[PDB]
């Protein structure tokens, strides 16, 4: 599925770290004028014509570069940008809303109204550009028996050192709301996460925790998992509904490599009813894969 | 968004409209070309030029025009039809242009409400600021004006294919009744007439 | 000025657009 | 372009009604203009020519 | 769906032998130049040329 | 399939121009062995044709060829088909391809040049040449009468002489162009013009007239037809042997 | 049934395109003054009277022409005039009301009565000249099938071609005014046609759809479809109501060519009853037809 | 949109120099012209005009002519229309104008001693080799094209002192024409109009009298004899208001102006040449 | 410049504008 296409720099931008979709290099008359400042970064798949590369490199006003990528997956497109241009940081993903690109390349990663850029919140929670981690809570940091337990209590130290880093702290367990509120309690992690997944919640004890899942689309194109094997799209959504339009790369850490629709990362860990000494290796894990990024981008 | 591309197409037709006039090459706005009655032949050259660029947009297949037409620059009142300042007659089979100078003086001397007036724009104060920490014309009178005087072709152009298509008796009568181009489009698209809509209400 | 009637409706009519339904 | 570099204006003549005496004075034009324009600017013999240090 | 802004300035061969051309209008030809023309200095020849002509 | 000289001019080189300006008549498999194009762009000449007459029913159409020359014109400028002597004076040898030189240079015999143009343009060129000199060589020989009517361009033999020194397809287009203002059919000689409209002489054709002034020939009746007012070109005397109505 | 007859094309007239069915060339005694100046074309049948024939040559103001057409159909007779004197296009068809010339060519395809010129509103829907074609719904547009759909969805798109070149849209399927109104609202075409026929209609659903089928003259002495095989005159009528008082060609599409009354072109389509995509064909033949009638008047 | 704007090729190297370059827009017409309308006037003391010859259906003959800028009282220095290259720069204020327009002057002159002196001067600027040499190398190679492009001889008929009764013998003004720049004559065959036009064996005659004088000086708005043709030519203030609110005015007006006509153009058997 | 040949012939003299 190796597709060629084009991606784009703004030689002077407004608006950094911003890409933008478009169906074809055309498009750019939708924005017209003050409106390509505010993205940075223009793809758009590549048709193979001499002529329309010609006039992208007399738009001396945009820096060129070709490259391939399997059309099913943002993860390889963005790896392909940052490393083109050597930026380790996304800004908010957003689209031709007047013309929609439909490109197989997304399917549920995310995306936005071009529109709505202007209107983004700059300021975030954490200073920087800090990663971000989802965690399956069943069993992942927990124990799957009944009486759920951390299955190390060195998950609280592995919390603590993402957030001393700086790195926006997600959990996405496809239980009830109330099951995950009341392992949160229970376990005593609660205030550790900036996200959490499973009107938000209220129970006279919580006041906000968990964002309704209002957002249903059912699948696109692809029978797995009944509700989703997860969605970037979902979480980064509540990033930026948490004010965070920028991310460094983000890892899925479960207990369940099916789902892994699209991360920068995956780690997998063991579905262990009981507790047992291992989330020190899965923490090791997750900061090797975090070291990795930073060396892929290390200059 | 959507709706500004589609300005911007109409923004890109007047300014093919403003093409026009600098290869006409008048030194003169227009507002003062009209102004000067002795001006007759740059009047006429205004007019048929716009209509020209008129058909030539109404029917982008079609670039041939007439290439000679009678005019007749007329200022008295009984000269002049309200609501038609441009007409189209005949005097046995010589085609006259008949043009209401004074009407379109007024028209275009009439103070314009541009900052009067307040309305929705692409206004961000975060990007003005971001900017600022970074860091031969046409007024909108002038484009207003120009606007004005390029509907008003547009309407005269309308009745002057009526006359052609159909006849001078058809031409009269949709001088009488204008029902026939509440369609308008249905070639059309290229004229702003079909862009906008404007009504008159009991008050 | 010239003491003639106006049709407000024919106005109406050179400036009305009909809309497509699509 | 030779003849130009060494001279020969004689040979650079005879090659000009040549190529004149048959769109290709277009090109005489071209290859002629360009070459004389980077011998004038070579020039060393010259001033404004950015040459003689 | 044409796409266009105005003329544009790009780089200046300087290598004599780049206004080699064919004669002819009928039958395309490309001299062939080394990029190193593309550089503003005192070289007035490509290297290719250079090469090919002077050794 | 089609004919036409000077249309074997191939890209033998990459140096200044070729197109095939080539007139669709070349695949008119006619008497000619050149087309509208190059007839008239070398030689001054449209080419033509004339009925007789139904009396036996032969209305054969006569080949001829138009004037293309007007009454201004003066030596070279009315010399339609040069001599060998002239020929590289008439052309501009500098300006058509090294193809058409060659085929100049062997149609009016001048292999020196022929030889001088391989050699220099020796430095794919060779073979395409060869192919030039190929096909410039088989129309010369279809048109030489040495293989396997009286037609005097004198009487109305040094003009007749003058004729013979052409070509075997200069003289094709000679005698395919020219008329004889009589024409014998077999024991009935029949005038067809009171005068000449072409001379033949050292320089070659000329469309020129034995005296007076050159005929004009530039480049509300609606109810009535025309007549052409270009010059076709007449010279000579022919002699139809013991044959029949030879419609074949 | 090849009959000779004259037409005249008036050399200086006041309404256009307008042609006037008379008896014999005397009848214009009955217009008189200021009468002929709204009939610039006169047709009736001839007589054979080479003395007649002097006279209207005489008649300096009219152009005169004779040709043959078969005396049961208007179609070749104003085929025979527009080519005669190059009009693609007819005016309203009118008639001497005084002396109605019975020609048999007529048998119900339109009509007026000659005095009700002046009192025609040239104002129209469509710019220029348009087109009409006549669709048959049932079986036609959509499916025979009791839950009838669109056999092919192309026909939004054709539709929206015929309005975009310029061509008034009829329907006329001889089905119940509910059963036509209620598949109009269930395939969603609706406002597509400018006239329906199968007061005109009130269900608080509709305002004014169906007019009302008041026209009833039974058959003009043929025995065939026992309502009618179709109507040139009605939908002509209707035309002129809508202000449609000229038109280019008139074709008529349906899946029956029993129907066929007289009409400038037809189109048969399947009687089929379920989805299928041909209607992208239908409308090749459609469009087919229209450009071989722009083709006879393309000078 | 080729600017043959020649004169406005200038560049105030000196920082604190700005050339506004405020020049006539006409120098993007693709004309017989090197020099647009306001260098014309401002350096040469001439204004375009067009003569139309033949101008009855679609013949359109339009002649191109400039007109005098001069008086009927000045005189010499002050007459000279175009000097020659031995009076020019006396005759032009060189050392008035910026030393590009210099340049362009001793260019168009072929004063390579003063193009020498001039770059030489150049050196010693204290952004010299910055930005003075690439100012030097634009102008320079600019007038150069443009004097190239003139040069007819680069890779008919008319006379101009070909027209003087009255004078002893010689003419020569052809001669000093000749020893002109291939700019500099093709800049007086397009502003000077031939008294005479002839056309194979067909002779027009625009004026009785020529109206211009070439010379060894160079070209002079000067009579043939006789005294000099005539030649004439918001901040609201107390005075701008104007009093109470409240002879051949129907008739059109013949130009006063002294167009540029002296010499005799002969057009050999060719006809109404209009390509 | 107008190909017009206005009427030119003679001397005249005046005194003050008279005018
Ligand atoms: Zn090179
Ligand atoms: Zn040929």
């Amino acid at each position: 599925l190796q597709s060629k296409w084009i991606c784009l720099r703004l030689n002077d931008a407004i608006i950094k770290r911003h890409v933008l979709v478009l169906s074809e290099y055309a498009d750019l008359k939708y924005l017209g004028f003050e409106k390509y400042k505010f993205f940075e970064y223009v793809i758009f798949q590549f048709c193979n014509d001499p002529q329309l590369c010609k006039i992208i490199e007399n738009n001396y006003n945009y820096c060129m570069q070709i490259f391939k990528a399997p059309a099913d997956d943002m993860r390889d497109i963005r790896h392909n940008i940052k490393r083109a241009f050597k930026t380790p940081v996304l800004g908010h993903m957003c689209v031709l809303s007047n013309k929609p690109p439909m490109y197989s390349f997304l399917k549920e990663w995310f995306l936005l109204p071009h529109y709505k850029v202007v209107s983004l919140k700059s300021e975030s929670l954490t200073w920087g550009f800090p990663h971000v981690v989802v965690f399956d809570l069943d069993s992942t940091l927990i124990t799957e028996e009944e009486q759920v337990e951390i299955r190390d209590p060195f998950v609280y130290d592995s919390l603590q050192e993402l957030h001393e880093m700086g790195c926006v702290l997600v959990l996405w367990s496809y239980g009830s709301r109330d099951h995950v509120a009341h392992s949160m309690r229970d376990v005593d992690l609660e205030g550790y996460f900036d996200i959490i997944i499973s009107n938000a919640i209220v129970d006279y004890n919580l006041k906000k925790r968990f964002i309704e899942n209002k957002f249903v689309f059912d699948i696109h194109n692809h029978r797995s998992d009944n509700n989703i094997p997860k969605s970037p799209k979902i979480v980064i959504k509540y990033l930026s509904d948490k004010n965070v339009n920028f991310f460094k790369s983000i890892t899925l850490v479960d207990d369940l490599p099916t789902n892994n629709y699209a991360y920068d990362f995956y780690v997998k860990v063991k579905r262990c009813p009981t507790p047992v000494q291992d989330w020190e290796h899965y923490h090791n894990e997750i900061i090797q894969n975090i070291m990795d990024y930073e060396q892929y981008f290390i200059k | 968004s959507l709706e500004s591309y589609e300005t911007l197409k109409i923004k890109l037709a007047l300014s093919k409209y403003m093409a026009m006039l600098s290869t006409l090459e008048m030194t003169q706005p227009l507002l003062e070309i009209f102004r000067n009655k002795a001006d007759t032949r740059q009047i006429a050259a205004v007019v048929f030029s716009t209509l020209a660029f008129i058909h030539n947009r109404f029917h982008p297949l079609v670039t041939n025009f007439t290439n000679k037409m009678e005019f007749v620059v007329t200022e008295t009142n009984d000269t002049s039809i309200p609501g038609e300042p441009i007409l189209f007659t005949e005097n046995e089979g010589v085609l006259l242009c008949s043009v209401d100078r004074p009407s379109i003086v007024k028209m275009l001397s009439r103070e314009f409400d541009t900052e009067a007036l307040v309305n929705f724009e692409n206004d961000n104060c975060n990007v003005r600021i971001a900017k600022t920490f970074g860091a031969f014309s046409i007024t909108e009178v002038e484009a207003t004006q120009y606007l004005t005087l390029l509907l008003t072709v547009e309407h005269a152009y309308l009745h002057y294919y009526i006359f052609k298509n159909y006849g001078v008796f058809e031409y009269c009568k949709s001088l009488t009744d204008h029902s026939l181009f509440t369609n308008k489009l249905r070639k059309t698209s290229n004229l702003l007439l079909s862009k906008f809509k404007f009504t008159i209400e009991d008050f | 000025v010239s003491n003639c009637k106006f049709n407000i409706e024919d106005y109406n009519n050179i400036f009305k657009v009909m809309e497509n339904i699509r | 372009i030779f003849h130009l570099i060494y001279n020969n204006e004689n040979a650079v003549n005879t090659i000009c009604d040549n190529l004149k005496y048959t769109n290709t004075q277009r090109v005489i034009h071209s290859v002629y203009a360009t070459t004389k324009s980077i011998l004038d600017t070579t020039n060393p013999n010259t001033f404004c020519s950015r040459v003689s240090r | 769906v044409p796409v266009g802004m105005a003329p544009r300035q790009m780089r200046v061969n300087r290598c004599i032998f780049a206004s080699i051309v064919s004669f002819d209008a009928c039958i395309t030809y490309k001299s062939p130049c080394s990029p190193d023309a593309y550089h503003d200095d005192g070289w007035f020849i490509c290297n290719n040329h250079l090469i090919k002509r002077f050794k | 399939v089609n004919r036409c000289i000077f249309a074997s001019i191939v890209s033998f080189d990459a140096c200044i121009t070729y197109k095939s300006p080539c007139s669709p008549d070349a695949y008119h498999d006619d008497g000619w062995f050149i087309c509208n194009n190059h007839l008239i762009k070398r030689f001054k000449m449209s080419k033509m044709v004339l009925p007789i007459f139904d009396e036996d029913d032969n209305q054969f159409k006569m080949t001829i060829a138009r004037h293309l020359v007007g009454n201004k014109e003066r030596g070279i400028k009315r010399i339609l088909i040069p001599s060998a002597t002239n020929y590289q004076d008439v052309f501009n040898l500098n300006s058509m391809m090294q193809a058409e030189q060659l085929i100049f240079h062997l149609i009016y015999n001048n292999e020196n040049a022929v030889n001088t143009i391989c050699d220099n343009l020796k430095y794919n060129t060779q073979r395409v040449i060869h192919s030039v000199y190929a096909t410039t060589k088989s129309i010369l020989d279809t048109t030489n009468p040495n293989t396997f009517e009286l037609r005097f361009f004198d009487v109305t033999g040094a003009g007749d002489q003058l004729f013979n020194n052409y070509s075997g397809f200069l003289q094709n287009l000679i005698r395919r162009a020219v008329a004889p203002e009589y024409l014998q059919i077999d024991t009935e000689e029949l005038r067809f013009r009171n005068c000449a409209t072409c001379i033949i002489d050292e320089t070659g054709l000329v469309a020129s007239v034995p005296d007076g002034p050159e005929l004009y020939n530039p480049i509300t009746l609606s109810g009535y037809e025309e007549y052409p007012t270009y010059v076709p070109l007449f010279l000579g005397y022919q002699i139809i042997n013991s044959e029949n109505n030879f419609l074949r």
